[PDB]
């Protein structure tokens, strides 16, 4: 009943989130720059896709929570996942300025996001979130803890004690790798607040992507797996 | 849903 | 900037001061009202709130400091993330309800989704005996951070005026939590507890923009000019 | 815009 999630220390607590870590995917190997809308949000869906899958199992390895019924994992994940996704794409993007890293081998920049109908906007949000990250220098620590907090607290009040204790205990692990950088008392309290607030725009851009998915999936530009269908229905 | 049963997996 | 210069006790009586007032609604317990003439009363109100809203932002420290576009683009993307906090604000100390105007309390029976989604987040608030200090500065947080990630150099240095501004905010609420006697363990929890609460308040904003939009569609439910603009900037 | 007016006066 107790959840072992709360009995770790804060250096137990990173390195089984730096161990739950999905690797870095490949997209196509074609040597084409996407400049239509269906290559392009193919490519996207299909990399989506995958990613997804390791997500899911990501996601069970994240301190506890699957120490919650398969329901509320179910809810936590249909509500967080292009966030997370965003995140992810985001963090791989940072030593590259002005692209978006999808993958090793499919670097985008925003003259390709004009390509794609309603597409740009987002575009330019991903870099702009992308930028910042790189400003504050995000470290990798930092962004798994981050990620984890999306995870849990994302779908929490749609509930909706133990998440929130969880989320309690993750804050107290990123306050950690701040002290443990370094950090005095005042810039710990001051990053932690301006990393939070990045997760609110976070959200928008989700909200704002699963828009365009879903013109997306009515404008039939491609098929999408039932996954993915089914990942963006929840968000009826 | 297929998320059910790949958390299952 | 007077802004970056006020102590945090100093910004939080220039926060309390700026409040702007509860409005009434046109609410009338012996008139029938449809879904969509009860969507009206809301709207019609929301109306009011916003111009109130609008004097309101010029008092928020360091927000007058930005170019009117500034104004004008933060306003747009943080209105209805404003009034959706003032409003779970109110309705914290009615559970299972929301207190558009004290004379127009509604429980969810009475956007069923987006209702329940206030109703949360006023619960959230009740649970965390969140404070007046603390609700104003979460408020003016929200309106110098919705938009500040989608706006030369000459405009990268307005972005650095804000994130200042912001910085000093969450000085003010780690004072505030220092003041009640909170551990220091304990004050970077609940500062993180409040502002994953700006997570959700977007969320709930994103929704209600889009069925925002969808009332104006049907022409049923009557809208002011001022809201017709301000969707028409989320485009 | 009125936001824009409004925020003039
Ligand atoms: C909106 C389409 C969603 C497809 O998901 C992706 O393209 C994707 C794949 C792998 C890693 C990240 C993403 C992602 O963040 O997509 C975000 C996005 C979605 C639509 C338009 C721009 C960006
Ligand atoms: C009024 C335009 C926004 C659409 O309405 C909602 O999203 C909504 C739905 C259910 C309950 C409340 C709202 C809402 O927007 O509350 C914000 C509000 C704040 C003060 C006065 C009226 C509405």
């Amino acid at each position: 009943k107790n959840s072992l999630a709360l009995s770790l220390t804060a250096d137990q607590m990173v390195s089984a989130l730096l161990d739950a870590e999905p690797p870095i995917l490949y997209s196509e190997y074609d040597p084409t720059r996407p400049f239509s809308e269906a290559s392009m949000m193919g490519l996207l869906t299909n990399l989506a896709d995958r990613e997804l899958v390791h997500m899911i199992n990501w996601a069970k390895r994240v301190p506890g929570f699957v120490d919650l019924t398969l329901h509320d994992q179910v809810h936590l994940l249909e509500c967080a996942w292009l966030e997370i996704l965003m995140i992810g794409l985001v963090w791989r993007s940072m030593e590259h300025p002005g692209k978006l890293l999808f993958a090793p081998n499919l670097l985008l920049d925003r003259n390709q996001g004009k390509c794609v109908e309603g597409m740009v906007e987002i575009f330019d949000m991903l870099l702009a979130t992308s930028s910042r990250f790189r400003m504050m220098n995000l470290q990798g620590e930092e962004f798994v803890c981050l990620k984890s907090i999306i995870l849990l607290n994302s779908g929490v009040y749609t509930f909706l004690d133990h998440i929130h204790r969880v989320l309690d205990k993750i804050t107290d692990t990123l306050i950690h790798l701040m002290a443990k950088a370094g950090l005095t008392l005042q810039q710990q309290h001051q990053r932690l607040a301006q990393l939070l607030l990045i997760l609110s725009h976070i959200r928008h851009m989700s909200n704002k992507g699963m828009e365009h998915l879903y013109s997306m999936k009515c404008k039939n530009v491609v098929p999408l797996s039932d996954l993915l269908l089914e990942m963006l229905d929840a968000h009826r | 849903k297929i998320l059910h049963r790949l958390l299952q997996e």
